[PDB]
């Protein structure tokens, strides 16, 4: 997959020979004020090899 | 002359289906178009022989 995050955070190569587990969490990931704990990366000078 | 063949493909190239189809399914295109030179040679070969 080609897109924001699959490019120049996290790539996955064409044979991986697994997949991944995901959930939904609005609890314990969220707070009554801003929580901006969490931060990625969008420019970079080129690609990322997985 | 075979080797202009689409052979199910959606272009003779290979360069074209490698940079434009994502690699699940170029993968799969790539094969189909070996698969299929290989039998058109194994054709010629056996007409040589």
């Amino acid at each position: 997959q080609t897109g924001n995050i699959a490019d120049y955070n996290y790539k996955l190569p064409d044979d991986f020979t697994g997949c991944v587990i995901a959930w939904n969490s609005n609890k314990l990931d969220s707070k009554v004020s801003g929580n901006y704990n969490y931060l990625y990366r969008l420019f970079r000078k080129s690609n990322l090899k997985p | 002359k075979q080797l202009s063949s689409k052979f199910g493909a959606i272009s003779s190239v290979l360069n074209d289906i490698f940079s434009r189809l994502d690699p699940p399914e170029a993968e799969v295109q790539i094969d189909r178009l070996i698969t299929g030179r290989l039998q058109s040679l194994q054709t010629y070969v056996t007409q040589q022989l």
